[PDB]
This record gives C-alpha cells, structure tokens and sequence, in this order.
C-alpha cells in the first residue's frame, strides 16, 4: 500500500490532514503576531522540534498539548 | 467524519484558543 496516507493509518484522513495545516498556520501566524524574526525559518522549526522531544515561546508551547493529543490519537 | 473527531477538534481549538487569550491579556496588562 502507500505510505504516510490513508492505507498506512487515519482511515478517515478527511479531517485531522487540514486541522494540522490550519493549527500550524494559526501558530506560525500568532509566533510573529506575539513576538513582543523569519516565520517560516523559526516558528515551524519550534513547532517541528516541540511535537517530538521570550512570551512567542511560552504561548506556541500550548500547541505541545495539541501535538501530545494528536500523537495520542 | 462523527461526532468523536469533531469533538477532539473542538476541543484542542478551545484550549489553543484558551492558551492565546490568557497570554494576550497577560501581555496587554
């Protein structure tokens, strides 16, 4: 079968593939709306490095509880 | 999909949004 699609895992695949896009672009968004530098250089490696083991960083750490339920899941 | 994915959506959506608010209005004040 394929990899990383349907087949593999997440028979439904319909719903969790644009949540994670769109929880990603709020987060990415909300890193440089909270920064008091690059966004797509910085906020999506904070998010790719906490899914796995100033205030921007304190408030995108929220987004680990979303990573841990969805690893869960 | 059902009523299990929409609820775990709702409910990580409500948290994250919970988590911005708290850290907007700390910043603001």
């Amino acid at each position: 079968p394929s990899a990383f699609l349907e087949p593999f895992s997440a028979s439904v695949w319909v719903m969790m593939f644009v949540m994670l896009l769109i929880v990603s672009a709020i987060a990415v968004f909300v890193f440089e709306y909270f920064s008091p530098s690059f966004t797509i250089g910085k906020a999506i490696w904070l998010l790719w490095g906490l899914v796995f083991n100033t205030t921007s960083k304190i408030m995108v750490s929220v987004w680990a509880f979303f990573a841990v339920i969805f690893l869960a899941s | 999909t059902f009523e299990n994915m929409a609820g775990v959506f709702m409910l990580v959506a409500g948290g994250i949004v919970a988590g911005i608010f708290l850290i907007f209005i700390e910043i603001a004040y």
